[PDB]
């Protein structure tokens, strides 16, 4: 097993990319204040492989000026989670 | 903040029927960001409904949800006799997080009369300078009553206090009970305790005494 | 998924008070814990939230300087802890858990109570059955305790069929007063015991009351 490098950036898009993780087997997923947002108001990358035997994929959603403070990345992989806050 | 109105504040449906609750928002939400809580008396409240129209764990299929924009509605396709609770809408699409007031769902039945009983004050309660008088309607329905104390035939007031149950959610019938204070010198002085009861199950009021000092 | 509060509490005008959560049956870091305040008869008030991974709270600016919230993971539990108190924040209080709502599993709530009066146990008084149809009545009153709330039960959990515990009176004493009955066959008064529990946790009350029929 091969834990995800997790990444969030601002652009407002945020993304959340989870990156060099192993087995393809993973949760990724925006909240606003805790929430989980539905699949429909999300954008999804595919779980691919990256040439090193392993994996990485990605999930955006489209928010306003001032509420990145309300969202947050939740990542579940191999029994391990982590939420990581949009940066600043 | 986001204001969330509900109507209507109160309504009684009879079973099997059909009922419609509203929540009205002050200004435009997603319809991902309303949720609906149902509270049980004695209970606190439970999901319902999330993201307006999905049923939430152990919730039965009676029950959907509809809406956009300002207008969300809660529908109970055909009451039943566990749906007496207050229903609750809540917008999670601006800070702060708002609830709306309630809508108590109550339900109707066929009328019944209370059974009424009348318990003297304990000789335990005597001894301590106090004696309280109770009178017990119970398993009434609709929640409307009267209930008055005589006490040597003389009409009592401003001396008793009163307490409702909520609606039962398997026989949909009210308890009540009625507690008459007075000093143990002014229990000991008086022979007749009677509580006497109206209500629109009864074809006229129904009056329960005892005689103090009396088997 | 349980999330269980720590108990009723009587708090003097001024102090402070703390309420514990514990979350079970999912990992504590994973969702959100949410504080709700419901007055007595009123609606639901969202107090604040707190993302337990990182530990970053956000607040109701009603609550601002008034609420402040904590985690501790040996305990996987979540803390409200609430400052300067006055009777307007005498309530039930609520943990929850956020998920697909704000707000998907609830606790059992805390009843703060806040007051400069002393705490005082109920005095337990049997509701006497005597001479409605076959059917007899019997209770217990519960009387001159302060604050809310009691527990009552009925032969220790086993008799739960046709009981009625009502809401309490608050009395002009300053102390509160209920009455639990219990319907049961006449014919039962011969052979059954009837005994009430009273349960009142702030002053660390508990007493079990028989209720004989009256003998004449």
């Amino acid at each position: 097993t091969v834990p995800p490098m997790v990444n969030v950036t601002r652009s407002i898009t945020v993304t959340c990319r989870a990156s060099s993780f192993y087995p393809r087997n993973i949760i990724l997923t925006w909240r606003q204040d805790g929430v989980s947002l539905s699949h429909d108001t999300q954008q999804w990358g595919d779980v691919l492989p990256d040439g090193n035997g392993t994996y990485q994929t990605w999930v955006a959603t489209r928010i306003c000026r001032g509420e990145e403070q309300r969202f947050t990345c939740y990542m579940e992989h191999s029994g391990n989670h982590s939420t990581h806050p949009v940066p600043s | 903040e986001i204001i969330l109105t509900q109507s209507p504040t109160t309504m009684a449906a009879s079973p099997g029927e059909k009922i419609t609750i509203t929540c009205s928002a002050s200004s435009s939400i997603s319809s991902h960001y309303l949720h609906w809580y149902q509270q049980k008396s004695g209970f606190s409240p439970k999901l319902l409904i999330y993201r307006t129209s999905n049923l939430a764990s152990g919730v039965p299929a009676r029950f959907s949800g509809s809406g956009s924009g300002t207008s969300y509605s809660l529908t109970i396709g055909t009451m039943e006799a566990e749906d007496v609770a207050t229903y609750y809408c809540q917008q999670g699409s601006s800070l702060p997080l708002t609830f709306g007031a309630g809508t108590k769902l109550e339900i109707k039945r066929t009328v019944a009369a209370p059974s009424v009983f009348i318990f003297p004050p304990s000789d335990e309660q005597l001894k301590s300078g106090t004696a309280s008088v109770v009178c017990l309607l119970n398993n009434f329905y609709p929640r409307e009553a009267k209930v008055q104390w005589k006490v040597d035939n003389a009409l009592q007031s401003g001396n008793s206090q009163e307490s409702v149950t909520e609606q039962d959610s398997k026989d949909s019938t009210y308890s009540l009970s009625s507690t008459l204070t007075l000093s143990k010198a002014d229990y000991e002085k008086h022979k007749v305790y009677a509580c006497e009861v109206t209500h629109q199950g009864l074809s006229s009021p129904v009056t329960k005494s005892f005689n103090r000092g009396e088997c | 998924i349980q999330l269980q509060q720590s108990g009723p509490e009587l708090v003097k005008p001024g102090a402070s008070v703390k309420v514990s959560c514990k979350a079970s049956g999912y990992a504590f870091t994973s969702q959100n814990i949410y504080w709700v305040k419901q007055s007595h008869g009123k609606s639901l008030e969202w107090i604040g939230y707190i993302e337990p991974y990182n530990v970053v709270p956000m607040y109701n600016p009603k609550f601002k300087g008034k609420a402040t919230l904590t985690v501790d993971k040996s305990s996987s539990s979540a803390y409200i802890h609430l400052n300067s108190l006055t009777s307007e924040d005498s309530a039930i209080y609520y943990c929850a858990r956020s998920g697909s709502s704000n707000f998907d599993y609830w606790g059992q709530g805390t009843t703060l109570t806040v007051s400069s009066a002393s705490t005082k146990g109920p005095s337990v008084f049997p509701l006497a059955p005597s001479s409605s149809g076959g059917t007899a009545a019997l209770g217990c009153l519960v009387k001159d305790y302060f604050p809310e709330p009691v527990t009552v039960s009925w032969n220790s959990g086993a008799l739960t069929s046709g009981v009625h515990t009502f809401p309490a009176v608050l009395q002009s004493s300053g102390l509160y007063s209920l009455s639990s009955v219990v319907t049961v066959p006449s014919s039962s008064l011969g052979t059954q015991t009837y005994i009430c529990n009273v349960n009142h946790k702030p002053s660390n009350t508990k007493v079990d009351k028989k209720v004989e029929p009256k003998s004449c």
